[PDB]
């Protein structure tokens, strides 16, 4: 039946087909997660946030956390994710997370958009996306142990004077996710808008008169913080998860050799596991190909298990229109297989068939040829049989002086027919 | 230009070059080239009739070959499937997405504005744009593969049709004797007619004879087989008929080991 | 060439029920790649059949184990009884296959092979056929079968070199058969008796010297091993082309589906379904173009054996160099072998 | 540095390979760099 | 934008200066794959001419 939707016909010509293997199915979970400590956000939660020049950076490594306490605690405003979406973070494992927050009005949020020419990209922050990264404008807890700034500032002029004596004048821009130079005339914030400031810059830095102006602007009733958020994977092997529950740990033991779901350590997927010689760098928790996947991996129970990828049986169907009779080709694998793993067959060289039977007949042209000089001959069930080799005339050599001919005595003529294509 | 094939004249067969014109009919025309793959004149003469009979049955019956088990009428359907093939695929990639949200201009400007729906029709332009340079990549494979092949149907028609082959295999099996040529869908259709033995007879044979004199005279047969039937007979290659040694049947040789040394009943060239 | 089909479902979305949604509205395309690949190997089947038909020998003659008067065909000939498994097989050509690197695809096992080989092997991309979902199909004939086509060639008799055309047999021995082929080149009867051994001496040396002539050096050689990478590389495209992101984030469905949300999860699995597609396409051009290809040098493998092997050749060139004397066919890796012997003078 | 006895080089952070031979962009030494040299009195 | 990249980097910021230039990397990579191919037949018909 699927040959006749592959087609889209009822009608389709005798033969031997490529249908889709059927849908392999897992058999089970292995999973291996640690205790691992819990995520440290006692420094946002508990202080004053920075400003944005001067932001604070959190890098979480080996730890779990629980989002829905942060989510809860806090009310976004808007977020703009690129690579990653926040619910993926909600639901999954990475080997770190980077979390730069600083206090920021919502009014300007504008300003931090890739792309933005004002002084914000230019002097206070500008996102980094060589990773996958989301921004993220919030509101903190009224009463929680997050006190409010004095107000908010920013760096609105980072310039160098070196001309004549002062005339010339260079901006100072900063690359992605790196803070001014200027940040250090006011780290903890500007006093009064229009704050102008001057610092003679050494030989070692290029010289000159570095030249830094602040801005201020009037704290609101609700202290708005601003999130950059990025995550990496396969850069360790420990991974940072938040508390989702997976469930218990258990052994691939009793298991080997069947594809089943795997989390491990962070790192999650399907495939086989087989006990095999410990190769690789044990201390380094996974054995990867040149192509970035999982081929093997080390376990709490001591041994080193290889990844096979889950696979599916390859299906062949022969039809044969005029009889209305079928058989399936599992290809390349042998009927205890099928027989006892499958979720009278024969075997023959081209794999497993069930549908034909083995008559042992031997025929010199079959138009259903299963490979390996095999062939379905149609009778009401299909029968397996084997292309004939018609022995060559045997002529002895004569044992008298001269030789032995055949000449012939009746003959026909036989027209071949061929075809030349030309247009 | 096919059926004019038909009664072409080229030459007397055994001359060597297309120069000469020779008006020989149809039927002696055969005869000369059943004489040349080892049938004597003696049989055809006694057997005209029986060739013309096997000839016609032969004719006729290649009026039920046009059937897919036949391998040459299937390379017919083959290139008419090519044909077809090329213009379908062409309709298909216009039901071609290429991730846009429509296939269709005509519902992209339905359902879209600027400038998201440039965008969506952008995706289509440089998809189609892409399936025609692997359309044309496709045409001009097929267009060689047809030049190199009408090649080969000059070839065919010069060695099979206008002449008879020596070649085995080629101008078909067996022994050819005379191919026709028809027009056929995207090409041409040949009818490679050849000599099939049916029955067989085994018989010794002498690699050659010589007599008994200083130096030894010895022959060897021009296009058969020296035989027996203690006398020795000559036959031809292609037909049993035991025919008396003569210099139309004997060219000699040098002296060899492994002829016959014979001192009774010597063929005429052994003599004297 | 080999046979090689693909499951598009499998190979464009690799068993993810998300992406194989998506891929309904490309099911035509779908179809379309399975017929044909399926249409280009009925040609090789048909190809192969109707070569060995050609190639077929009416009538033949008992040879002598090994020595033939004089000459020796020992490398040629199939064993009485073979230690080896496959039945049909010449010792110069067991040389020829055991010189060539080629992965065993294992036809009945190799789906168990796969599972039980943990360490990676040489198999490491036939046992990719199950995963990324390419499938490599089994000839038309087994080894034990083309070599009994191929050895049936020795001792095929046809008419006499003088004969005209193949409507006889003629029962002339190996060593007589070989004095008439130089008889007809210009060489006679009396120089034939007199150096009829140093004949054979040449002969031989000849025949014993190939037995070492397979090296990278050689030209004919050199074909072969570019035959098994021609086929070795075009299952390395299907696979290395499974890992090109075409844009996305990232070449695997399990990574976009771990990391973004709709819509934008299934826009990112429309670019590796466009991407896959076309490559598949490009993958099914090529393969049409090398069937066609090894289908029309089909036909000229059967033309070299009616006039190199079951006759001799008055042409120049064709045949091998020199002033053919006689040649023979052993079976190779997707094609024959031909060793091509003619006279080449010294002095 | 030779880079031929693998001097100065960082494995990869979390991954490990094993029999194969890759091309990695990495933070790696110059070949033949001959660096600068200090000497404490010990 | 532009089949050029010193347009595109003229004109655009990241991350959508990276998936412009991605749209010509794709590209060309194709285009170059095709020309593989192509020469590929004409270098083995002119092998066996
Ligand atoms: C699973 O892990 C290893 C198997 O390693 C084997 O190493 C070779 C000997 C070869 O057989 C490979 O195919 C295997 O990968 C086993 O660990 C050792 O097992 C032996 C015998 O049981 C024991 O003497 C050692 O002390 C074990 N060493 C360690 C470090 O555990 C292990 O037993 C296997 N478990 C099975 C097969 O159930
Ligand atoms: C005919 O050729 C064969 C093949 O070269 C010769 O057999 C070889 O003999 C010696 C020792 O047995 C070695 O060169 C090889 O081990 C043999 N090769 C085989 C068995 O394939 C054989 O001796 C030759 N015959 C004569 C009469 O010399
Ligand atoms: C870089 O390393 C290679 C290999 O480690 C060095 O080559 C070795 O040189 C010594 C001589 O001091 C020989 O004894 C070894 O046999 C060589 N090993 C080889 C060739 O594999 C090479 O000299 C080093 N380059 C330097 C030191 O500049
Ligand atoms: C996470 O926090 C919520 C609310 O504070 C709580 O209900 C839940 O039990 C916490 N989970 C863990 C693992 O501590
Ligand atoms: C069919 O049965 C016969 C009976 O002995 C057996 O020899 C043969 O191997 C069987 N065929 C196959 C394909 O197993
Ligand atoms: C014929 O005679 C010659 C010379 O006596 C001899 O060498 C040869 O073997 C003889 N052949 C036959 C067939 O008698
Ligand atoms: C390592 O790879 C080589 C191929 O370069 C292979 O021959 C060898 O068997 C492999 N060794 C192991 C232990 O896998």
């Amino acid at each position: 039946s699927q040959l006749y939707c592959s087609y889209e016909s009822f009608d389709v010509g005798s033969g031997v087909y490529s249908v889709s293997s059927f849908e392999v199915h897992s058999r089970g979970q292995f999973i291996e997660q640690p205790n691992s400590v819990e995520c440290d956000f006692t420094k946002l939660l508990s202080g004053t946030p920075p400003q944005v020049y001067n932001f604070n950076r959190l890098v979480f490594t080996n730890c779990n956390y629980n989002l829905t306490k942060l989510l809860s605690l806090f009310m976004v405003n808007e977020f703009s994710c690129d690579g990653i979406s926040p619910d993926a973070i909600a639901r999954g494992c990475y080997s770190s997370l980077t979390v730069d927050y600083f206090a920021y009005p919502l009014s300007m949020k504008s300003y931090m958009q890739p792309g933005s020419a004002g002084v914000i990209s230019q002097y206070n922050y500008k996102q980094s996306f060589a990773n996958p990264t989301c921004r993220i404008f919030a509101t903190a807890p009224a009463n929680l142990t997050i006190t409010k700034p004095s107000s908010y500032s920013f760096i609105s002029k980072c310039s160098r004077l070196t001309g004549d004596n002062s005339h010339i004048e260079t901006p100072i821009v900063i690359n992605p996710g790196e803070y001014s130079i200027c940040k250090n005339f006011a780290p903890n914030g500007f006093s009064q808008d229009g704050d102008y400031f001057t610092r003679q810059l050494s030989q070692l830095e290029g010289g000159g008169i570095l030249v830094g102006v602040g801005s201020v602007t009037p704290m609101t009733d609700t202290l708005q913080m601003g999130f950059i958020i990025s995550v990496q994977y396969g850069t360790d092997t420990n991974s940072v998860c938040p508390m989702m529950d997976l469930g218990n740990s258990t052994t691939i033991t009793d298991k080997l050799g069947v594809c089943v779901e795997y989390n491990l350590y962070g790192v999650s997927g399907r495939g086989v596991f087989i006990n095999c010689t410990a190769v690789g760098v044990k201390q380094q928790r996974f054995v990867y190909d040149g192509f970035d996947n999982l081929i093997g991996y080390y376990s709490d129970d001591g041994n080193y298990y290889c990844v096979r990828p889950c696979v599916s049986v390859p299906l062949s169907v022969v039809y044969d229109k005029t009889t209305n009779s079928h058989a399936t080709i599992f290809g390349s694998v042998a009927c205890e297989h099928i027989t006892t793993m499958l979720h009278g067959p024969l075997q023959t060289a081209v794999g497993c068939v069930i549908g034909l039977v083995n008559s042992s007949m031997v025929v010199d042209n079959c138009q259903l040829p299963l490979g390996q000089s095999l062939c379905a001959v149609p009778s009401s069930q299909l029968q397996l049989a084997t292309i004939n080799y018609t022995q060559p005339q045997l002529l002895s050599p004569l044992n008298s002086s001269g030789f032995v001919v055949q000449v012939p005595t009746n003959f026909s003529f036989g027209i071949t027919q061929e075809y030349i294509q030309t247009t | 230009y096919t059926s004019s094939l038909l009664g072409s004249i080229a030459g007397a067969g055994w001359t060597a070059g297309l120069s000469s014109f020779a008006a020989i009919p149809f039927a002696q025309s055969i005869f000369y080239r059943m004489n040349g793959i080892g049938i004597t004149q003696q049989v055809l003469s006694e057997n005209q009739k029986l060739i013309a009979n096997k000839f016609n049955q032969a004719l006729g019956a290649m009026q039920t070959g046009f059937t897919t088990t036949n391998l040459a009428f299937s390379k017919v359907q083959d290139a008419v499937n090519a044909n077809a093939q090329a213009l379908s695929k062409l309709a298909s990639e216009l039901s071609n997405t290429f991730g846009a949200i429509s296939s269709s201009i005509s519902d992209i400007l339905k359902r879209l504005d600027p400038p998201e729906q440039e965008a969506q029709i952008d995706r289509l332009i440089n998809g189609r744009l892409t399936s025609l340079n692997a359309f044309v990549a496709q045409q001009l494979v097929r267009s060689e593969t047809a030049a190199r092949s009408a090649q080969l149907a000059s070839d065919k028609v010069n060695e099979c049709v206008k002449s008879q082959s020596k070649r085995n295999g080629f101008c078909g099996s067996g022994t050819h004797i005379v191919s026709f040529v028809i027009n056929a869908p995207n090409g041409f259709y040949f009818f490679h007619v050849g000599y099939v033995p049916t029955n067989h007879v085994n018989v010794t044979a002498a690699y050659g004879l010589c007599n008994t004199d200083t130096p030894p005279r010895c022959i060897a047969p021009i296009d058969g087989y020296f035989v027996l039937n203690d006398q020795w007979y000559y036959t031809g290659s292609s037909f049993f008929n035991p025919e008396p040694i003569t210099m139309a049947n004997a060219r000699y040789v040098s002296q060899d080991v492994k002829f016959e040394n014979l001192t009774n009943q010597l063929p005429p060239p052994l003599l004297n | 060439i080999q046979k090689v089909t693909v499951d598009c479902k499998q190979y464009v979305c690799n068993g993810f029920q998300k992406c194989e949604q998506l891929l309904r509205e490309y099911g035509q395309f779908c179809a379309k790649i399975n017929q044909a690949l399926h249409g280009a190997n009925l040609m090789q089947d048909e190809s192969v059949a109707n070569l060995f038909s050609d190639i077929k020998t009416h009538k033949s003659q008992p040879l002598n184990a090994g020595l033939n008067g004089d000459f020796n065909l020992t490398l040629l000939q199939v064993p009485q009884v073979s230690t080896s498994q496959y039945s049909h097989r010449s010792p110069i050509e067991d040389l020829l296959f055991n010189k060539v690197t080629i992965a065993d695809p294992g036809y009945m096992q190799g789906y168990d092979d796969c599972m039980k080989q943990g360490p990676p092997s040489a198999r490491d991309l036939i046992c990719a056929q199950y995963v990324a979902g390419y499938k490599v199909l089994p000839p038309l004939y087994d080894p034990n079968m083309e070599g009994a086509y191929t050895s049936s060639l020795l001792g095929s008799i046809a008419g006499a070199g003088w004969t005209a055309g193949l409507s006889s047999f003629a029962a002339i021995p190996f060593a007589q058969s070989i004095f008439y082929r130089m008889n007809g080149i210009g060489i006679t009867q009396q120089v034939l008796s007199e150096n009829q051994k140093l004949i054979a001496n040449k002969f031989n040396q000849a025949l014993g010297a190939m037995q070492t002539g397979f090296t990278t050096t050689n030209l004919a050689f050199s074909k072969v091993q570019d035959a098994v990478n021609a086929n070795a590389q075009a299952l390395s495209k299907l696979a290395s082309e499974l890992s090109n992101t075409f844009g996305a984030i990232s070449s695997s469905i399990s990574d976009i589906l771990k990391r973004l949300d709709p819509p934008e999860q299934e826009a990112q699995i429309d670019r590796l379904i466009n991407g896959r597609l076309t490559s598949l396409n490009a993958f099914v051009a090529q393969q049409l173009v090398r069937s066609e290809t090894a289908a029309r040098s089909a036909q000229l493998a059967s033309d070299k054996v009616n006039e190199c092997v079951k006759s001799q050749s008055k042409r120049n060139g064709f045949c091998g160099s020199g002033t053919h004397i006689v040649s023979f066919v052993i079976n190779a890796p997707n094609g024959f072998y031909f060793f091509h012997v003619g006279y080449v003078p010294t002095n | 540095i030779n880079a031929s006895k693998a001097d100065g080089i960082i494995y990869p952070t979390g991954k490990s390979y094993s029999n194969i031979s890759l091309t990695l962009q990495g933070l790696f030494p110059k070949h033949g760099d001959l660096g600068e040299q200090y000497i404490y009195s010990v």
